[PDB]
RNA sequence: CGCGGUGCAUUAGCUAGUUGGUGAGGUAACGGCUCACCAAGGCCACGAUGCAUAGCCGACCUGAGAGGGUGAUCGGCCACAC
RNA sequence: GACGGUAUCUAACCAGAAAGCCACGGCUAACUACGUGCCAGCAGCCGCGGUAAUACGUAGGUGGCAAGCGUUGUCCGGAUUUAUUGGGCGUAAAGCGAGCGCAGGCGGUUUCUUAAGUCUGAUGUGAAAGCCCCCGGCUCAACCGGGGAGGGUCAUUGGAAACU
């Protein structure tokens, strides 16, 4: 059975990037509410609107390409995961591609990106890297 | 009993000595309290470094110097305020 | 141990003056040996390191440990190039301080004059040839040994100093005002490869 | 005053007069591969009445050795 | 495998082996047993000097001896160099080392100790086959 | 595509193989040649040509790795970001180095670097070492290699707010 | 007293002062430390027991690191002296 | 004052007494002559030697290192060759012949709550010596001395609360 809805949520916007499609759409939580929230600011993806249902929700993505339809999210990677978390301190915070990737790390200050989490001293769970 | 004395270093030649209160038993180069000073001699005027509220807290607390380090306490003026504090 | 063999097959093993006058490799500018005339084979990328590794080290004539330990010393250098921070060390030894400031014509005399003991740093005898000298130091000739031709030839014959050194012909006493800059010392010493060299 | 260990933990065995044995159930992150690994301390505990039933949690509290394997005192019953 | 399984039966590698044992084990004559000790060389005895044949794409009369070690092992080893002085029950050097032409020798005869003598005419190399510097 | 014309680009031939068709009459050997071509500016190309002589087979690889011209993103001395290049068995890791510690790369991979214009970075060949593969593999990850500006042009951000 | 640092189940059973209690005695001291009684428990696949090996550590060698190897000299602790 | 007329210093005198070892077919920096002809021998691996061998032995050269140089033994590396970092299982080694299932591992959405895990602050402690970092002392270095830093899945205590 799906153990780890966030790393469906990775693989759909992977898979969707691959064959370059317009939009794609998951179940809802709060933490994809809230990845999706910090690849909509941080510029890889086009834009995020939320679909009230009868079982969860629905989150519907926008992807974003450039001019020639490149890609502006190259991968997706799943860090912590159910067999095996992953947590780092402040000073442990990863950096992805020296700076041109994110990390999305989960803090006790919410879901932020791994410039914030240095910024503010704290560490967190690793949810993935985005580049 | 409790000692302040010297420990040897440096190397062949060369003596140092760290000013250390340690037990009597234990070896000259071997186990100690805590150092509370340096002593070095082959400085025509020989050079010491005391921590001299550490060292005057072990002598109200009956720690005997060795008679060289009751020597160097006495030029460091130590040993005359350890007279003054029984007073 | 010091090298004392024939200098000129040393310059030409690695196709480089390592006197800077260039008369060893006027004649025959080949390698050594009965091989040397003829073609042979392309030299390997790990003889290409060698050989530029063995330029530095037979330029300033150390034997390979001191040179290795050096090396090492340099990379502790947090600010600047691996391999451009060597080669300054390299110049800051006091036996090429001596050839520099122009008390020799050659660095084994510079040696010879270190070793033997005829110089002094900051006005203190130092006969340490790998002596490192700061910038400022002073380096000057015994007083006992001020007169002696071979020095006073070299006073007079070097015609030219490194910008990175002072020196004063009466006292016979130089430093370097700052450290030499990359361009200062040999160009053809590619530094990069040593680095790597000793990377493997 | 200094403070002695205190831990949780689960009633395991009161076949024994004045005692019980006590469960606490921690977790540990394995050396190498980083997973977190449950592991069970147990404890014997000297029952004053031989309160604690089988099955109950309670907070026992270190004391000076009371028998061969006795080390704690039990403290509460939290759960019964 | 997954995480829980390396947890379960965590990751295990190969165990080496030496090259040459029979330099791995010492004896003790009072508990009459083998102590594991790494040496360099070991003295033995030659029980058996002779030659031998290589292995198919060579041919020679490689020459052995048949020693038996200080740690009671019986090894086979070979004598390098030109011409030898070694015969049966003398005392001989061994140090490590196989020859491929050779299946069962694994050791090779130290020459210049003991009583094996320095290789006649050797000029190159002495430092191997133990001759002086003429 | 990287014209050829306009750059003065260096060769390096990496590997020269000696190959053979079987042939009623015995054997037909020939060599095969893999160059690299570069202008050690930033831009490098690799090449492969085949001829019963070693010269010709240089000639036709040079002429090929003209033709297959890439740009690098360059940093400095250094590449913009670390980098997994993968072809076939070829497998590729390189890194950005500080300045001045060199290319410490190994095999075809240094012929790549070194005409491509990088001076220092740190690589390690994990794969398959034929090295027709671990050059491909090494332009795989060097194709790889992202510029901060236009990272940030297709995120709609400064520079700065990337990093 | 918590925690930590070897191999083997082609070693899974082990334990009977053993587990706990009640008194007594004993120790600098708590305690099956010992004893007399009354119960029967204790341990163990989170590796008991058995077997093999080993003094432990600060440290030392190596390695990009994660690690791997080692435990001379020096210091700490332990143990032993036919 | 054991060291001890020891370090050290000064003067005179002479280049005079003070270098080797291994390697040079590829890997691997360094090549030619003879001698030998699957012999004698070499060899870490691939492999050399069968009468024109840069691979055996000698010589001349050459390369590397140098009061050392080589050999053997042992450990780490290269070895991603036990892969946590960091590998795999259609045909190369590798999916149990298949199911049912105890324990275990993992597990959908959400409100409040807790806070064991996680993150973070402070204090205590993690001896000295050692590596490392500054700073000084020995003519330099080794070495020595001073001042730091580091090192814990440490404890006590105050916080945070997304994630488990
Ligand atoms: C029957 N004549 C044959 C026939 O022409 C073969 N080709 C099909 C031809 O092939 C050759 O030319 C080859 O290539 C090889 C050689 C063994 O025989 C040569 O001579 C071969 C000729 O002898
Ligand atoms: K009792
Ligand atoms: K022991
Ligand atoms: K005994
Ligand atoms: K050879
Ligand atoms: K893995
Ligand atoms: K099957
Ligand atoms: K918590
Ligand atoms: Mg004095
Ligand atoms: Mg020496
Ligand atoms: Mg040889
Ligand atoms: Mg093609
Ligand atoms: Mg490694
Ligand atoms: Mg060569
Ligand atoms: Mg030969
Ligand atoms: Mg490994
Ligand atoms: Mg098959
Ligand atoms: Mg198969």
């Amino acid at each position: 059975v799906m153990t780890d809805p966030i790393a469906d949520f990775l693989t759909r916007i992977r898979n969707a990037n691959m064959v370059k499609h317009e939009t794609l759409e998951v179940p809802a939580s709060k933490i994809k509410r809230d990845i999706a929230e910090i690849l909509k600011r941080e510029g890889f993806i086009r834009d995020v609107e939320y679909i009230e249902d009868d079982k969860q929700g629905v989150i519907r993505v926008f992807l974003k390409y450039g001019k020639n339809e490149e890609r502006v999210i190259t991968n997706l990677k799943r860090i912590s995961k159910p067999g095996l978390r992953a947590y780092v301190k402040a000073d442990e915070v990863p950096k992805v591609l020296n700076g041109l990737g994110i990390a999305i790390i989960s803090t006790s200050e919410g879901v932020i990106t791994d410039k914030e989490a240095r910024a503010k001293n704290i560490g967190g769970e690793v949810i993935a890297y985005v580049w | 009993a409790v000692k302040i004395r010297l420990k040897r270093m440096g190397s062949k030649k060369s003596p140092f000595y760290r000013i250390v209160v340690a037990d009597s038993r234990s070896p000259r180069d071997g186990r100690f309290i805590e150092t509370v000073g340096t002593y070095n001699p082959l400085k025509d005027p020989a050079e010491v470094v005391l921590k001299e509220d550490l060292v005057l807290d072990w002598l109200s607390k009956g720690a005997q110097p060795s008679d060289t380090v009751r020597n160097i306490l006495s030029k460091e003026g130590v040993m005359k305020k350890h007279h003054e504090a029984k007073n | 141990s010091r090298y004392t063999g024939p200098s000129w097959k040393v310059s030409r093993r690695l196709g480089i003056s390592l006197s800077g006058t260039g008369k060893e490799l006027a004649r025959r500018p080949y390698k050594p040996g009965q091989h040397g005339p003829n073609s042979r084979g392309k030299v390997s990328e790990y003889g290409m390191q060698l050989t530029e590794k063995q330029k530095l080290r037979h330029m300033y004539g150390m034997n390979e440990r001191q040179f290795r330990t050096l090396f090492i010393k340099a990379s502790k250098i947090k600010e600047g190039k691996h391999g451009v921070n060597f080669m300054v060390l390299l110049e800051q030894r006091l036996d090429n301080v001596v050839y520099r400031l122009g008390l020799a014509t050659t660095r084994r005399q510079a040696r010879q004059l270190v070793n033997h003991g005829h110089i002094t740093v900051d006005g203190k005898r130092v006969d340490i040839p790998s002596y490192h000298v700061e910038v400022g130091q002073v380096i000057g000739v015994r007083e006992k040994s001020q007169n002696i031709s071979t020095i006073k030839e070299a006073v007079e014959a070097t015609v030219g100093r490194p910008a990175f050194v002072s020196f004063d012909t009466e006292k016979l006493e130089g430093s370097f005002t700052r450290l030499p800059e990359r361009d200062e010392l040999y160009p053809e010493i590619d530094e990069a490869l040593v680095v790597e060299y000793y990377n493997q | 005053r200094n403070q002695r260990k205190v831990y949780q933990g689960r009633v395991v065995s009161d076949k024994m007069d004045k005692t019980i044995t006590v469960v606490v159930e921690t977790k540990k992150n394995h050396p190498i591969y980083g997973k977190r690994m449950k592991y069970s301390k147990k404890y014997k505990a000297h029952d004053e009445n031989n309160t604690a039933k089988v099955g109950d949690i309670v907070k026992i509290m270190e004391t000076r050795p009371l028998s061969a394997t006795k080390r704690f005192r039990l403290l509460e019953v939290v759960e019964e | 495998p997954t995480i829980n399984q390396l947890v379960r039966k965590p990751r295990k590698s190969k165990v080496e082996k030496s090259d040459s044992p029979a330099l791995n084990k010492g004896y003790n004559s009072f508990k009459k047993t083998q102590t594991n000790v790494n040496s360099p060389q070991k003295r033995g005895v030659c029980t058996r000097v002779g030659t031998m044949t290589p292995k198919k794409p060579n041919s020679a009369l490689r020459k052995y001896a048949r020693v038996r070690l200080s740690n009671l092992i019986e090894v086979t080893a070979y004598i390098p160099g030109i011409g030898h002085n070694l015969q049966e029950h003398s005392v001989v050097l061994l140090r490590g080392g196989r020859v491929k032409d050779l299946p069962g020798v694994r050791y090779h005869i130290v020459r210049g100790a003991l009583d094996t003598a320095g290789v006649n005419d050797r000029k190159q190399s002495r430092s191997k086959y133990g001759t002086k510097r003429p | 595509y990287i014209d050829p014309k306009h750059l003065e680009l260096e060769d390096r031939v990496v590997a020269i193989n000696r190959v053979t068709k079987v042939v009623k009459g015995g054997r037909r050997l020939r060599f095969a040649a893999l160059v690299v071509v570069g202008d050690k500016n930033g831009h490098v190309g690799f090449g492969t040509g085949k001829a019963q002589e070693v010269p010709e087979a240089i000639r036709k690889a040079i002429e090929d790795a003209k033709k297959n011209l890439v740009e690098v993103p360059m940093v400095g001395s250094t590449i913009p970001h670390e980098v997994i290049g993968v072809f076939g068995g070829g497998r590729i890791l390189m890194k950005p180095a500080v300045e001045g510690s060199g290319v410490a790369a190994g095999g075809p991979v240094r012929a790549v670097l070194e005409l491509a214009g990088v001076a220092d970075i740190t690589s390690k060949s994990l794969g398959s070492n034929t090295p027709i593969n671990v050059v491909r593999a090494t332009v795989e990850g060097l194709k790889q290699l992202k510029r901060a500006e236009e990272v940030a042009a297709l995120r709609g951000k400064s520079v700065e707010e990337i990093i």
